[PDB]
């Protein structure tokens, strides 16, 4: 499935680390006056023509290079990209929603229409681009038995460590909202997590911790995990909820590799029920592989 | 975890031959000195070095 | 040391310009001042010495 | 923070008297300098200064010099800044110092006879063995360590009275420089500029006619000839009470200073030695 | 002397502290 | 007593700024320098090098730091921003530096409650009978005012940072909304900011 | 368990007799200024660094001393600093809150936070440093039987002199506090005694008594006397309380070895339900331990 | 395992220092018996190579070394490699340890000053001492063609002589670094400068050329190659016998 | 020391300052 595409960096924006996707080069009319400032990187799949080759180098305004990549996920393509300006952080994902640009390389990675870039909040929680974690807490933080329990309480060091490097912490469990909740208030994590997903919640005890599961639509021509084999977009939306519309890179871990929908990064961990000191080098994985993104962009 | 407050003043040795030091920076050397050597009297020698050379 | 208690300031000279010629320099510096500092000490024939009673 | 304030290794052996030193900061500055800036001014009548040379990108020669602080008006001893060991002792009002500045000062002239004299008169200090032996001996050890330090013979072309057109002949003021202590050789070097700088074949003007005199007397802040250089210089009052509230002042200013130019310094093939 | 607006609770923030769980 | 260790530790960060401005060798106080105008060169001294020691201290593997930098110390009220007096701006690539002297001046001129105020402290009067039987130097005020300038640098180089980090825009838009660093330490540590709260209430 | 250990004696102190136990040498920070003035001697495990060794050295406010003791009990560890700075008294035993030393010396022998030193309170009860002995009333200075009696009347001379000499009197007997109270009462020994062990106790007999035995903390990893082998700790707390922050010499007298926590001395007598004549026997060693003392210090 | 004459100066002594200041390039087993350090420190050259040419598919590194002597050095500072007579003379012996006094002895044949320093370091010394003499030795018969290609220094035979002069390891030193301006290739003579880089003469080695001024040697075209500015060394006129494209 | 060369030249003389 390598396709072929062009990316072009901006050589002089307002808005910095976003990139927008177009059907094609000459979408650019869409945006006219004042708004392509607004956009410094722009993806689009490339028709073999070196006219627009030759049109695109000609616009000195941009710096084009050409990749190819599957046509079935953003990763490899924000590999390619960001590895070609030397990148490693990325600002919210920006699509022109007057022309939709149908790639299959999304599939529900994520996506903005490319008008609402100026309203975005720039502050947001951690100093600098931090990294960001996704936890499946059923057996992977906790123990699969009912009395659950933290399988090794060195999870509460590990978070800790994420947060003073800076990193945001993020839940994903696929369990009842009440279940969750309740199993963080037991294992006295809580506070840990700047993300939780399973009005929020109300119990008197909560006052919004699981964001109501509104965004419905089922799956996009894929047979997998009836929910959904976890969802990028769902994650990073809620990012932007919280103002984080940056990231260096992403990482999922959990007990299970069969959801890994689209991550720069993976972990799997044991379906253990009972506890037992393994989170330490899990923790170990978790850490090489953001040291291994800070390799790839370490120059 | 280090610990210092400032330099410090100590005893002096009284030797002459306590001045004595191997010439090489790579190759250490400790002179063998009587602590009678940080006596404040008379003698500029230490009872090693005396007994030593001049015995 | 033995040179400079014996005066010998031929050998003393030849064994400074020996050891300048090759750190060492610094090494002169610590021997020859502690031995000429305890000899100027002594020096029961001057005054500012404390030895002469 | 090794202290060279020569002059502040004075310790005032009379219980009666207490010495403030209150000398300059800068001789905790690894520096040529072995007296530091308020000494220099007291017992030289001279202000340290620092003449740049080359200060374009890197090259940063910055020669050190000093300055006069003799007026016009004065003459002979008045005007000698640095008195040969034949005329020190006049120029200087050792009497009224204290006696470890006199011991100071006879060390620096090789003056063994007057360090004699002035350690047998505090023989007869009533606590002469307690502590004024003491003071002797931290001053002297002190003082010799130092003359060590700038004596070049202990374990470069440079000309001070090859400058002098209009002279007879004779020169000889580098003969008395040779006859000066490494000391005062050192500080003669470290505080007076050479008119000339000649590297390599390429020679360097700093002066029209160079500023400081050397003669038998010693240092000097003469002239070549003619007359001597322009050299000028709370407690709530009644009068400090001010009236009423109610000229090329864009301009900067050129100082009325005579800093010490005089001889020449020759250097050989080394280019812009800068270590 | 601006005449200009002034956010109370953003000049909070700047002094803003939050407080962690250990 | 661990409360007074960190003090401790505050205090020991306080006197390092005095090593750095001891380096800096100015002969007026920092009052003064700041009242006198034409010491331009000082000011901007003065800023750098705490921008430096900030910077030296929020990234403290870090020793690098910009080398140069563009300075206008500003004195009208349209050429500075209340709660601001430091800005970075950029003239087309080039970095400038705004300082609102007349702010700063203001700043340290204010009297301070030293006096005024009475706190809790060490006050066993027997340890002080027992040891009245047994029987170039800093101001409180002085302090108070260093201790100020450090903050309001140090606000000044986070707002800096921001630019660095993020781009001009974000620093644009941190100026305009500051609520970026309410979580602060999330490197923070060493800056004296994260180290208490101030609050305003509505009275 | 021979462990090697160093201690410092403050050479100008404010506090004396004074001992702070330190994990490490580096603790001194948390003191800092005007605090390591009120713990003229200091305690602390040695980690064999020369280089510590020669920092403290250079520490010219303190001189240093190492020895080497079993790692179970503050009896070597007082004995060796003792001997080596000649001081026969001990005051209250502080100890660095912010981080305690876990030194499993200690186990229940006495401790308090540093910073309650100024606190104190110097006045006592008894004139100079005196000596203090537990007795453990059953058996021990009366009849097990039910109609308990002194054993040898010489029991009252016995205490009148140490009295006279100076020494603290204390019991502690594991039995209930009314128990205790009625057999002080019967006996008429009562105002004999300046601390007692088995709102302190109210009965319009007695005033306060018998302190509440409100701390309680089980054992210290140790399988012994299901109560306590007695408590140096709680002793020494009590002296306190009365005052006493200062002793010689502390002495535990019962009719049970086994009990014998951690006390400078012991003695054991006969679980004798009789009266018999013994007591001056029993009175003879103690005062042969007490002279032992007194020798061990005489210089 | 490397190879470095004067890396096998033993702490024999406690006297001034050691610290074993050998080029990692000892380690390569080249024709050389010095590595980069010693051979920089000691005659003023570094090692270098030359390939010549893919006619035949040769293209052999031919083995030279690179002046390190700038136009303005005279006499000594000049001289490269010393002669027996003067080696002495251009090494400051009161510098280097005896050890390397000894070495510079024996390959300079003064065995005389060798005994005398053994003598002296007399006063485990002597043990460690013939241990140097035993390494020392060992690379000098090495290097001694006297055991179980008309490279001529004078034809481009006094210079000859001269090499000869010269010990088995200082031979080998000199053809190791000088290239001579003419090759023959067995019955096919190919010239490769058209001028000398050095000159041997009784002193010994000396960084100079036949006439005129010195060489100088001291310490936006982004887009095109460079050509070195530092002088190799070349001198002499050397025939390979009857043998093949002898790449062994 | 500032290294500028001023002009210097010539003979002045006045009466009184006139300032
Ligand atoms: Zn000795
Ligand atoms: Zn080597």
């Amino acid at each position: 499935l390598q396709s072929k595409w062009i990316c072009l960096r901006l050589n002089d924006a307002i808005i910095k680390r976003h990139v927008l996707v177009l059907s094609e080069y000459a979408d650019l009319k869409y945006l006219g006056f004042e708004k392509y400032k607004f956009f410094e990187y722009v993806i689009f799949q490339f028709c073999n023509d070196p006219q627009l080759c030759k049109i695109i180098e000609n616009n000195y305004n941009y710096c084009m290079q050409i990749f190819k990549a599957p046509a079935d996920d953003m990763r490899d393509i924000r590999h390619n990209i960001k590895r070609a300006f030397k990148t490693p952080v990325l600002g919210h994902m920006c699509v022109l929603s007057n022309k939709p640009p149908m790639y299959s390389f999304l599939k529900e990675w994520f996506l903005l229409p490319h008008y609402k870039v100026v309203s975005l909040k720039s502050e947001s929680l951690t100093w600098g681009f931090p990294h960001v974690v996704v936890f499946d807490l059923d057996s992977t933080l906790i123990t699969e038995e009912e009395q659950v329990e933290i399988r090794d309480p060195f999870v509460y060091d590990s978070l800790q460590e994420l947060h003073e490097m800076g990193c945001v912490l993020v839940l994903w469990s696929y369990g009842s909202r009440d279940h969750v909740a309740h199993s963080m208030r037991d294992v006295d994590l809580e506070g840990y997590f700047d993300i939780i997903i399973s009005n929020a919640i109300v119990d008197y005890n909560l006052k919004k911790r699981f964001i109501e599961n509104k965004f419905v639509f089922d799956i996009h021509n894929h047979r997998s995990d009836n929910n959904i084999p976890k969802s990028p977009k769902i994650v990073i939306k809620y990012l932007s909820d919280k103002n984080v519309n940056f990231f260096k890179s992403i990482t999922l871990v959990d007990d299970l590799p069969t959801n890994n929908y689209a991550y720069d990064f993976y972990v799997k961990v044991k379906r253990c029920p009972t506890p037992v000191q393994d989170w330490e080098h899990y923790h170990n994985e978790i850490i090489q592989n953001i040291m291994d993104y800070e390799q790839y962009f370490i120059k | 975890v280090p610990v210092g407050m400032a330099p410090r003043q100590m005893r002096v040795n009284r030797c002459i031959f306590a001045s004595i030091v191997s010439f090489d920076a790579c190759i250490t050397y400790k002179s063998p000195c009587s602590p009678d050597a940080y006596h404040d009297d008379g003698w500029f020698i230490c009872n090693n070095h005396l007994i030593k050379r001049f015995k | 040391i033995f040179h400079l208690i014996y005066n010998n300031e031929n050998a003393v000279n030849t064994i400074c310009d020996n050891l300048k010629y090759t750190n060492t320099q610094r090494v002169i510096h610590s021997v020859y001042a502690t031995t000429k500092s305890i000899l100027d000490t002594t020096n029961p024939n001057t005054f500012c010495s404390r030895v002469s009673r | 923070r090794v202290n060279r304030c020569i002059f502040a290794s004075i310790v005032s052996f009379d219980a009666c008297i207490t010495y403030k030193s209150p000398c300059s900061p800068d001789a905790y500055h690894d520096d040529g300098w072995f007296i530091c800036n308020n000494h220099l001014i007291k017992r030289f009548k001279m202000s340290k200064m620092v003449l740049p040379i080359f200060d374009e990108d890197d090259n940063q020669f910055k020669m050190t010099i000093a300055r006069h602080l003799v007026g016009n008006k004065e003459r002979g001893i008045k005007r000698i800044l640095i008195p040969s060991a034949t005329n020190y002792q006049d120029v200087f009002n050792l009497n009224s110092m204290m006696q470890a500045e006199q011991l100071i000062f006879h060390l620096i002239y090789n003056n063994e006879n007057a360090v004699n004299t002035i350690c047998d008169n505090l023989k007869y200090t009533e606590g002469f063995t307690s502590n004024t032996q003491r003071v002797i001996h931290s001053v002297y050890a002190t003082t010799k360590s130092i003359l060590d330090t700038t004596n070049p013979n202990t374990f470069e072309l440079r000309f001070f009275d090859v400058t002098n057109a209009r002279a007879l002949r004779g020169g000889a003021g580098d003969q008395l420089f040779n006859n000066y202590s490494g000391f005062l050789q050192n500080l003669i070097r470290r505080a007076v500029a050479p008119e000339y700088l000649q590297i390599d074949t390429e020679e360097l003007r700093f002066r029209n006619c160079a500023t400081c005199i050397i003669d038998e007397t010693g240092l000097v802040a003469s002239v070549p000839d003619g007359p001597e250089l322009y050299n000028p210089i709370n407690r709530l009052q009644i009068r400090n009470v001010l009236k009423f509230e109610g000229t090329l002042s864009g301009y900067e200013e050129y100082p009325t200073y005579v800093p010490l130019f005089l001889g020449y310094q020759i250097i050989n093939s080394e280019n812009n030695f800068l270590r | 002397v601006s005449n200009c607006k002034f956010n109370i609770e953003d000049y909070n923030n700047i002094f803003k502290v939050m407080e962690n769980i250990r | 007593s661990l409360e007074s260790y960190e003090t401790l530790k505050i205090k020991l960060a306080l006197s390092k700024y005095m090593a750095m401005l001891s380096t800096l060798e100015m002969t007026q106080p920092l009052l003064e320098i700041f009242r006198n105008k034409a010491d331009t060169r000082q000011i901007a001294a003065v800023v750098f090098s705490t921008l430096a020691f900030i910077h030296n201290r929020f990234h403290p593997l870090v020793t690098n730091f910009t080398n140069k930098m563009e300075f206008v110390v500003t004195e009208t009220n349209d050429t500075s921003i209340p709660g601001e007096p430091i800005l970075f701006t950029e003239n087309e690539g080039v970095l400038l530096c705004s300082v609102d002297r007349p702010s700063i001046v203001k700043m340290l001129s204010r009297e301070f409650d030293t006096e005024a105020l009475v706190n809790f402290e060490n006050d066993n009067c027997n340890v002080r009978i027992a040891k009245t039987f047994g029987a170039f130097s800093i101001t409180e005020v002085e302090a108070t005012q260093y201790l100020t300038l450090l903050l309001t640098v140090e606000h000044a180089y986070l707002h800096y940072y921001i630019f660095k980090n993020y781009g001009v825009f974000e620093y644009c838009k941190s100026l305009t909304d500051h609520s970026l660093f309410t979580n602060k330490l999330r490197k923070t540590s060493n800056l004296l900011l994260s180290k208490f709260k101030f609050t305003i209430e509505d009275f």
